[PDB]
């Protein structure tokens, strides 16, 4: 409850808000403050909430080097108000939307760009393995740590995929949405390797790539570029245009992660031994 | 509305089975169920896991709630001590747990408790709970394995809608049990499916055939695999509304 005191404030995330702070007992190191405002309406903790402290603490025990961490999770029970909760994480330095912001000319080296793919893929191919779909991958979520290292962050729209299972037709944000979900269609981790491809993107044209307003034109956007398929994929113009700075390897797995029809999107897996990448970890 | 279809994935991946086998080892084993405890017996379980079944079959949650509803449940009753006219409550607070993780229309107090203490009353026995079990909510599911079991068999996938459908709802319905309580959420995935595969031989090769694969396959012997479908066959027999 009084083991720390917040600095600036690092982002509106899922519920409410997430603080930078230090933590006291510790090193005195930077601990990450999630403060979730519980509603005295009536449903108790937020699903959202709930649901993604199991995710991660489900995982927990692998220490994946690619994911987030959390610490801890306060709850002060208030009879003279509402409750309110403290939800703690490791801290990471800055996010990729900032790093890309600061990076100076002429934008992230290409051997970067090909290493915070990897490390991405690498998190994301994790998750889907153990069957997490964390469907709202974009550059705010993804962290950078002062080595440069990925952590993807912010779990709170992120669930365990079961056959036949119920899906809310609402998820990740307008610019890295996949047409499957703009289509009002069934979806699944295609769905993050999407993200992943317009990320791809936005890492060598230092801006977001897809950029909408409607869900409708939202699609328009990406078909304006990917091009119509056939009726065979329903349930252009040359990328590079869109993409300059591309290497020949770079751009396949690139239109590999943004192929129309999912069942054809490439995995992360696959993804991951994809020839762009013989160069990195070696 | 929409329904998760197939996902190469999450599904087809020979490591994804590695996974579920792996993080199975992680909730380890209750050497006896509610041991801990000095009121309430197993005979009030199996009639609270009635209660609990009928909720969740009657508000048609996703098959997953169920099963994990058990687990939380059962993980909850080491850590505190429960009562015959607390029960009702608990267990009411699993299943909102529960759906709150595994299903997009998840149960709502208003529903839980009308249908049952007070909404606030029952908003702190989901606090204590979560706290209890330090928040640590999620598990392998018994249900996880079905498809995973069905691909390796190599069962063709036009058959994984009704078989899915059909055996989770026999594993379902045996959770309710004492006895199954106590094994391996693969093994009483692996019983399901061959109790299911039996009754209506859906067109596959017959129970028989499958019994040696899926021994390789968790990693069990024959024997234990025999068992675990005669038991679970069995669960699922004893089910009746009338002990409500
Ligand atoms: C709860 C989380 O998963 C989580 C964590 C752990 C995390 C940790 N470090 C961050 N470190 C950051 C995050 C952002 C910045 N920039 C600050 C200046 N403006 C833009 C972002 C700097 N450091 N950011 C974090 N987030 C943010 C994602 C969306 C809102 C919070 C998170 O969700
Ligand atoms: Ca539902």
């Amino acid at each position: 409850d009084q083991q720390y005191e917040c600095v600036a404030e690092i982002g509106e995330g899922a519920y409410g808000k997430v603080f930078k702070a230090r933590d006291l007992k510790n090193g005195g190191r930077f601990v990450a403050l999630k403060r979730v405002r519980v509603q005295t309406g009536e449903e108790g903790m937020p699903l959202s909430t709930i649901r993604e402290v199991a995710v991660l603490r489900h995982l927990e025990t692998f220490e994946h080097p690619n994911v987030v961490r959390l610490f801890d999770v306060c709850t002060v029970s208030r009879t003279d108000r509402e409750t309110k909760l403290t939800l703690v994480f490791e801290h990471v330095d800055q996010d990729l939307t900032t790093y890309l912001d600061k990076v100076p000319e002429p934008g992230v080296p290409t051997e970067t760009i090909k290493d915070m793919m990897f490390q991405l893929l690498r998190g994301l191919d994790f998750l889907h393995s153990h069957r997490v779909v964390h469907r709202d991958l974009k550059p705010q979520n993804i962290l950078v740590t002062s080595s440069g290292q990925i952590k993807l962050a912010d779990f709170g729209l992120a669930r365990i995929y079961s056959f036949q299972m119920a899906l809310t037709s609402v998820v990740v944000t307008l610019w890295y949405r996949a047409p499957e979900v703009l289509l009002q269609s069934s979806y699944a981790t295609p769905v993050d390797l999407w993200s992943v491809g317009c990320i791809f993107a936005e890492m060598f044209r230092r801006k977001p790539l897809f950029r909408g307003s409607s869900d409708v034109d939202q699609l328009g956007k990406i078909l304006d570029v990917i091009g119509l398929p056939g009726e065979e994929d329903w349930p252009a113009q040359p990328i590079e245009k869109f993409v300059t700075d591309i290497d020949e390897l770079g751009k396949d797995l690139l239109l590999k992660c943004l192929t129309f029809n999912p069942a054809k999107r490439i995995s992360a897996y696959s993804a991951l031994s994809h020839p762009y990448f013989q160069d990195l970890e070696r | 509305l929409n329904r998760a279809k197939i996902d190469s994935t999450t599904m087809k991946d020979p490591r994804v089975l590695n996974n579920l086998k792996l993080r199975e080892l992680l909730l380890p084993k209750f050497t006896s169920l509610w041991e801990i405890q000095t009121e309430v017996t197993v005979d009030n379980r199996t009639i609270l896991l009635t209660w609990m079944h009928l909720l969740c079959e009657s508000f048609e949650l996703d098959k997953s709630v169920f099963p994990l509803s058990v687990s939380i449940l059962d993980r909850y009753l080491c850590k505190k001590q429960g009562t015959k006219k607390t029960l009702q409550k608990i267990g009411a607070a699993c299943v909102l747990i529960g759906s709150k993780i595994r299903t997009v229309k998840p149960m709502t107090v208003s529903k839980l408790t009308y249908l049952s203490f007070t909404n606030l009353e029952l908003i702190n026995q989901e606090k204590d709970i979560l706290e209890a079990l330090k928040w640590d909510t999620e598990a392998v599911l018994a249900t996880d394995f079905l498809i995973p079991l069905c691909n390796a068999l190599k069962i063709p996938e036009d058959l994984w809608p009704q078989l899915y459908e059909a055996a989770s709802t026999t594993i379902c319905k045996a959770l309710i049990q004492p006895n199954i309580a106590l094994l391996s959420p693969g093994l009483i995935c692996a019983g399901g499916l061959l109790t299911t595969i039996e009754t209506d031989n859906t067109n596959c090769r017959p129970w028989t055939c499958y019994l040696e694969d899926l021994s390789s396959i968790l990693n069990f012997s024959t024997n234990t695999v025999r068992t675990v479908k005669d038991q679970v066959s069995e669960a699922f027999s004893l089910y009746d509304l009338e002990i409500l």
